[PDB]
């Protein structure tokens, strides 16, 4: 029963980290795929205004 | 009065939401159901409406059913001629490339449509019902809907929806 | 026989202005120098077409209506549809103009009627869901209806 718990808690918490590691680069890769976006549509819209005033 | 005055406000609704008012468009709508209303009892088969489908659309036997059973809420096993006339305005000519963006535009909710369920979340079922009706890619409807799914649980909230219909125009604009 | 007035089909329905009875007179004359001449009827439809651009060709700076018509005619189905559209109604108004109405229209009339009730009492009674006569019918008129449409 000792050896049952102790790899069963160890198994556990070494999964634990990982998955929430994963979890978090996941989170990342979203902000920075959001953040790109917001890039790109603020661009767009400067790009508009600039021809608007220069046309 | 010009056709109930509930109809002309309708009109004048899409009339504000579209370019271009037509001309006897709903006119023409209400003389196809007409047509297609063989008893004139404000209502129409599944067997006329297929065949209404076939010949205008040309659509599969399927997916007419489909769009059919979506239509009629009531589930009485007929279609209302408002039904009708609002799957009429939906469809607006499908295959034009400004049609994409119309339907993008949705109407005045432009959350129930897809939404058949109901409940204010939208399932894999109705996102594939979505791309029968509209033409999309497998893999770009996964990804809207994983870019859509920021919690993960596969549901899409109403202000959500509205966020990314939002975002999708803008983009489509610029 | 479009069994319509003179005065409705008529009454300067475009949008640019533009007299309808002098474009109709136009567009005929157009077509007996063509039949004159034994054109084509692709080259007789191309000079309709520029015929009517150039009705809609005006002066630029008298509007913009005229601008944004001459641009929709640029196009291959939206000056198709429009040909189709002005097409129709020069041809009503010119079958309007000496004398359109006849007989044979209160046949076709009653003929609608009649294919009206008989749908009407087909769709209202129904006893068998799996016949073959009423299912008939129905199709026989569904097309009828996608035909005249």
């Amino acid at each position: 029963n000792m050896f049952v718990g102790v790899m069963i808690m160890h198994t556990e918490d070494s999964m634990k980290k990982f998955e929430r590691d994963l979890t978090l680069e996941r989170n990342l890769a979203i902000m920075e795929e959001k953040q790109i976006i917001l890039k790109r549509q603020q661009e767009e819209v400067n790009r508009l205004m600039n021809t608007q005033k220069s046309g | 009065m010009k056709l109930t005055p509930g109809c002309f406000l309708w009109y004048l609704y899409m009339d504000k939401i579209y370019c271009l008012l037509s001309l006897r468009n709903v006119k023409a709508l209400m003389v196809y159901f007409h047509l297609l209303d063989v008893h004139h009892r404000n209502t129409l088969n599944d067997v006329l409406f297929f065949h209404f489908l076939q010949h205008v659309t040309n659509l599969n036997k399927s997916q007419i059913g489909m769009i059919f059973d979506l239509l009629d809420w009531t589930a009485v096993g007929e279609i209302g001629f408002d039904q009708f006339y609002v799957l009429i305005c939906i469809l607006l000519a499908h295959q034009d490339h400004l049609e994409d963006h119309f339907m993008y535009r949705h109407s005045r909710p432009v959350f129930e449509l897809l939404d058949l369920d109901g409940e204010m979340n939208i399932g894999a079922a109705n996102f594939q019902n979505y791309r029968f009706l509209f033409n999309i890619k497998k893999q770009e409807l996964r990804d809207l809907f994983h870019d859509f799914d920021i919690t993960g649980d596969r549901l899409l909230n109403y202000k959500e929806f509205k966020l990314y219909t939002i975002f999708c125009t803008d983009k489509s604009i610029d | 026989t479009a069994n319509v007035s003179v005065s409705d089909v008529c009454e300067d329905f475009d949008e640019e202005g533009k007299s309808v009875r002098n474009r109709i007179r136009k567009y005929s004359q157009t077509i007996s120098i063509r039949d004159s001449l034994n054109l084509e009827p692709e080259e007789i439809q191309q000079q309709a077409r520029r015929e009517l651009e150039l009705c809609h060709g005006r002066s630029l700076e008298h509007g913009e209506d005229h601008e944004e018509s001459e641009t929709s005619l640029a196009s291959s189905t939206s000056e198709s549809l429009i040909f189709s559209l002005w097409k129709p109604h020069r041809t009503y108004w010119t079958e309007q103009q000496n004398r359109l109405p006849l007989p044979l229209m209160e046949l076709m009339e009653t003929e609608v009627l009649d294919i009206l009730k008989k749908a009407l009492i087909t769709y209202r009674s129904t006893i068998g869901r799996n016949h073959f006569m009423t299912k008939e019918l129905q199709g026989y008129i569904e097309g009828i209806r996608k035909r005249r449409n």
